[PDB]
């Protein structure tokens, strides 16, 4: 199903993730707007990719980082969140704290990788 | 041994696919205003800087008659076509109450033009005056069944209506190349030998295609490609009558056709802002257009030809004949060149049988005598049913010869029952697609398909 | 040469893959047909990709994998395969088990996927 | 900044990379060459990454590799490179020696893959 | 009527020059000279990247 | 035809411009009666013209 996770606990529909990514070409064209699905679809996979890709996160859906988790952001307990509640629900809570988030994981990638690069040339 | 599977990519597998190709031309100048119709507007410049590299351990089978590339041709010629006729003038006002008359023309030989006098309308468009113009007789139809031989209508304005060619364009069969998109290959035959079907033994992947050249024809193939040792002859199968047999030449043949009337051309304001072009007057003499070719190379070319068709046929005789009847578009060689477009009647050339004895003409040094063929020139073209098909060319001052090489030939047999050993070949023409099939034989457009699986003995490292 | 490996065996033909994806740009626009060969090619490339990555496979063309090579597919020895067959040959041979092959891999991925994520967290 | 990092130093340039990889859309469609730019630059992006991730470098801006730098493409101290010239200037004076080096990191990303994959299977 | 017909304007559009900006597509970029003595040619000593004109 | 209850349909003759677009000749059709509407405000029953 394309959507068969839906619905279900975070615990339960973090599997199966693949399914949620293989959209495909469709249609014929009929005029330029026809057109203009398949490009911005490509375009929007591209920035997607691109977001995922310079967090340090590349060919992997899943990918656990070293950024510490604000208790501001959410304050509630393990068992509020993987047991009972969507992704949905999960979604409209957090989505006020998403531009912070992405900027944590964008310096402390450039940080590893630029301790990575000084600490494996200087031996 | 134990072994697992492993994902390899960029691999060298291709199926076969269809997909639209693009077409390319040389570095042609602009040079003046005039442009040509399928040049430097909807192609692109290509580098033949990447050759064809052989595969030396490929057996793929090749198509010919099952191949849409060649619709794909004639479609994208089709639409270019259309696209060209939509900016040129609609014309509109000329067929009317023409009044033609004998004039200064006498009776003879020639096909003669017709002076037909009409009323335009001027740069007023409420008003009109008197012009005249010269016409072809095939152009020119009487305006009623009854019995009045002063007035007469041309032969359109009973069907979809006319546009004249734009002056500023021209009709010269450039040389194209078909490019695969990226994703595909293109496999050609390099093998001599390649009789339309089978297994290739020498096969080649090229970026594109050679140069393509769009000649209009119908009973012969004008500046085509050669063969590379002998005449080879291609069809979807000889049992079958009905079919259209191809020829390929080994050695070319020089045919020169010109006009020798001295034309003039008219100017007449048909319409606000929009000319229209037509022949004025002919200065000296009334001549006929026509076409030569040599004689006795004509001869050892249909012997050939006939020698390599008595491998199909070992107890029947060759013979050539004449067209199967028809209209002047069907049973007349139809060409165009200059801008002018010729019919010529090859009654004359196809008169020949070949029983299995082989005639050589030797010494021979005065070798003037050539073959002639007689040709009607037409002005109201239809070459394409059912897009608009209706086009008027324009006629161009001066006199005009083209010189060109004829490089194949389309026949077709006929039936016959109780050992009948009299079988007859007869010029074939009609459909369009089998001009330029015999071009695009040896290409073959695949898809290639880069992710493979194979087993062997590793895993992952954990 | 872009084809140049086709023909040879499959173990002469495993080297050099890089030319066998190096697809670039071609041609000018002439109608919507023209630009419908670039945007169905990328949308080719980014299916290939993306396909590959699913697998565990992101940046390599050659990747080995851990699911266990089935004897009923093939049934041939390694001698059959890497020494005289063309990749071609194998292709039309291995065409009809495609489909449970990448079922394999995509439910091997996803498992090892979760295991890592298990194994890495609970120390 | 989309160009902050141009006018300074090698060593102070690369920094915050990631400001110049993130292109998005932009336009609305007038015609078909408005979407010709767009395609454009998603087959240059493609064509940058495809490059990019057949020397052996997924996901990462910085990629040290292992092939020997010949003294004579630049015969410039190091004092000479990251301390006062820009990029700008190390690309004009290195532009004519790009095509040695990116066949050189063909090779030797083939090599290593090869390598790589006769290790571990042997073991 | 000596030349090319003509087209009436329509009633319904209006030639007024409203201000228009230009921008680059994706990986493009516009450098724009701040320098109030450019000539023309020469080079440009305080060069600024911008979006659009 | 005649009078009646149904809505009935007039016969209109009018000039077309023939083959030859500087002549005309004589043609007739049916027309229903919301498509016609006379030709002016002046009285005349017999003169008439499309809704267009
Ligand atoms: C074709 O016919 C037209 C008239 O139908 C001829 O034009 C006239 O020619 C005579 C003889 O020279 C002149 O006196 C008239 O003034 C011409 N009239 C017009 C309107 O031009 C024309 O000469 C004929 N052409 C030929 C070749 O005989
Ligand atoms: C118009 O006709 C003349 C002769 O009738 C052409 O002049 C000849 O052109 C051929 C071209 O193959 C030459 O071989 C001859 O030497 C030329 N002279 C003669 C006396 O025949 C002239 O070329 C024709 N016009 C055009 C535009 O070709």
């Amino acid at each position: 199903g394309f959507l068969g996770a839906a619905g279900s606990t975070m615990g339960a529909a973090s599997m199966t993730l693949t399914v949620q990514a293989r959209n495909l070409l469709s249609g014929t064209v009929w005029g330029i707007k026809q057109l203009q699905a398949r490009v911005l679809a490509v375009e929007r996979y591209l920035r997607d990719q691109q977001l995922l890709g310079i967090w340090g996160c590349s060919g992997k859906l899943i990918c656990c980082t070293n950024v510490p988790w604000n208790s501001s952001w959410s304050n509630r307990n393990l068992s509020e969140i993987w047991d009972n509640m969507t992704w949905l629900q999960w979604d409209k809570e957090i989505s006020n704290y998403t531009q912070i988030i992405y900027g944590l994981l964008e310096e402390s990638q450039n940080q590893q990788e630029k301790n990575e690069q000084d600490l494996l040339a200087l031996d | 041994e134990n072994l697992w599977v492993t994902v390899y990519y960029g691999v060298p597998v291709w199926k076969e696919a269809k997909t639209t190709l693009f077409c390319a031309s040389d570095a042609r100048a602009y040079e003046k205003e005039v442009h040509n119709v399928w040049a430097t507007h909807a192609c692109v410049p290509t580098d033949p800087s990447p050759q064809e590299l052989v595969l030396g351990n490929v057996t793929e089978n090749f198509n010919m008659w099952k191949n849409d590339m060649v619709d794909q041709m004639h479609e994208d010629i089709i639409s270019l076509w259309d696209q060209s006729l939509k900016p040129c003038v609609k014309l509109t006002p000329l067929c009317v109450t023409l009044i033609c008359s004998n004039a200064t023309v006498k009776n003879g030989t020639v096909e003669e033009m017709k002076n037909c006098s009409f009323n335009t309308t001027t740069e007023i468009r409420d008003k009109e005056k008197k012009e005249y113009a010269l016409f072809y007789k095939p152009d020119i139809v009487p305006l009623s069944e009854t019995n009045n031989t002063s007035e007469y209508r041309l032969i359109n304005c009973n069907t979809s209506a006319c546009t004249q060619a734009c002056p500023k364009v021209t009709f010269e069969p450039i040389p194209i190349h078909y490019c695969a998109p990226a994703g595909y290959a293109i496999l050609k035959c390099n093998d001599e030998t390649f009789n339309g079907t089978g297994p290739c033994s020498n096969v080649s992947t090229v970026q594109c295609t050679h140069g393509i050249r769009p000649v209009v024809s119908t009973q012969l193939l004008l500046n085509g490609s050669l063969a590379e040792k002998e005449i080879v002859i291609r069809s979807e199968n000889l049992t079958n009558n009905a079919k259209i047999i191809i020829v390929h030449l080994h050695t070319p043949v020089e045919i020169v056709c010109t006009r020798p009337n001295n034309n003039t051309r008219k100017s007449v304001r048909i319409g606000p802002g929009q000319t229209f072009y037509a022949t004025g007057d002919i200065i000296g003499d009334i001549k006929q257009a026509h076409c030569n070719i040599s004689e006795e190379k004509w001869n050892d070319t249909l012997q050939k030809v006939g020698i390599e068709l008595q491998k199909h046929f070992p107890n029947k005789t060759i013979k050539y004949n004449q067209s199967a009847g028809g209209d002047m578009e069907i049973t007349t060689h139809s060409f165009n060149c200059g801008g002018e477009f010729f019919y010529c009647n090859t009654s004359n050339l196809f008169n020949g049988t070949y029983n299995g004895t082989y005639i050589s003409t030797n010494s021979s040094a005065n070798s003037t005598s050539t073959i002639t063929l007689q040709c009607r020139i037409k002005q109201i073209i239809n070459m394409w049913q059912g897009v608009g098909r209706c086009m008027y060319a324009p006629p161009i001052a001066g006199n005009i010869t083209c010189r060109s090489n004829i490089t194949g030939l389309l026949l077709t047999r006929d039936g016959g029952t109780n050992s009948n050993e009299t079988e007859t070949f007869r010029p074939a023409g009609g459909d369009m697609r089998d001009n330029w099939r015999s071009e695009l034989y040896k290409y073959k457009v695949v898809k290639i398909e880069p992710l493979g699986v194979a087993p062997t003995r590793c895993k992952r490292r954990v």
